[PDB]
């Protein structure tokens, strides 16, 4: 692939993206700012915070969990509509396109969370609410350690100040890894993902000649996303262990079942 | 013998 396919590759990604993600960075950095027109989002910090701004967005702890669930689902949808966008994706065998999107799609939720996150809180709710980190936190000792490494990333992602076009083509990369365990054929997908990374290398040095090495910054995050999964399961599996009335959406279930 | 599509129902017709 020579420049200009990879710069139709590009903003091929960009346009599937904007359709296929309701709430991109540039909304979402706006809300953050305070430099949209629109209302401030409604601000949880505890529980009555919580049950009282249910208008717009059992125990506490166990309520936010079922949120981020319902959210989980729906952003899975999003990254699958995304995947089947991605140039070449849907000609590969059906049970590969499945592996893809079981091993990738909770690494694609953590980087586009970041979008939404500060040091302070995150949005949730389509931007209509800021749930806050030391609210999060607070909850009790299983629940409070769930979001916090994924604000710890995301303050680090954020620094390399990627926009919704870079994020575009960083998801697809990420989407079409040839690594994923249980893959039947792996060369078609590691030559996507060969002119994915093409592009992603050029739409880096041409939309931040400034970044000197952030291609190579952001290839270490997409480990990152990784360890975060691990630590994650093993969090779900104390959950599923040692609690109540406990259980995942069947499209989570699925998800998680037998992933490594 | 069972294929991932066969045991990710809903991915599979997600996919579709
Ligand atoms: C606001 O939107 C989101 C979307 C995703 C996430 S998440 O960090 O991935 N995350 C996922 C789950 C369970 C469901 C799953 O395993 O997918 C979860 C439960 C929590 O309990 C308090 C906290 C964060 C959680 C956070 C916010």
């Amino acid at each position: 692939m020579e420049s200009a396919d990879l710069r139709a590759l590009a903003k091929h990604l960009y346009d599937s993206y904007i359709k296929s993600f309701p709430l991109t960075k540039a909304k979402a950095r706006a809300i953050l700012t305070g430099k949209t027109t629109d209302k401030s989002p409604f601000v949880i910090y505890d529980m009555n915070s919580l049950m009282m701004g249910e208008d717009k967005i059992k125990e506490v702890a166990i309520r936010i969990f079922q949120g981020c669930q319902f959210r989980s689902v729906e952003a899975v949808q999003e990254i699958t509509e995304y995947a089947k966008s991605i140039p070449g994706f849907v000609n590969l065998d059906l049970n590969d396109q499945v592996t893809l999107l079981k091993y990738g799609v909770h690494e694609i939720i953590y980087t586009m969370l970041a979008s939404l996150m500060n040091k302070d809180g995150v949005l949730i709710s389509e931007g209509q609410g800021f749930m806050t980190r030391e609210f999060l936190k607070s909850l009790r000792k299983p629940f409070g350690d769930f979001m916090e490494p994924k604000f710890e990333f995301a303050v680090k992602f954020n620094a390399l100040e990627l926009d919704d076009s870079d994020l575009a083509i960083f998801i697809a990369v990420i989407i079409l890894s040839g690594d994923r365990p249980g893959l039947l054929n792996v060369k078609p997908i590691e030559d996507i993902q060969d002119n994915l990374l093409q592009a992603l290398e050029l739409q880096l040095k041409l939309n931040h000649p400034e970044s000197s090495q952030l291609f190579a910054k952001l290839l270490q995050k997409m480990t990152d996303l990784r360890q975060i999964v691990t630590e994650h399961v093993q969090l779900l599996q104390v959950i599923k262990k040692t609690e109540t009335d406990m259980s995942l959406h069947p499209l989570l279930q699925e998800i998680y079942k037998d992933l490594y | 013998h069972s294929s991932l599509t066969e045991r990710h129902k809903i991915l599979h017709r997600l996919l579709q």
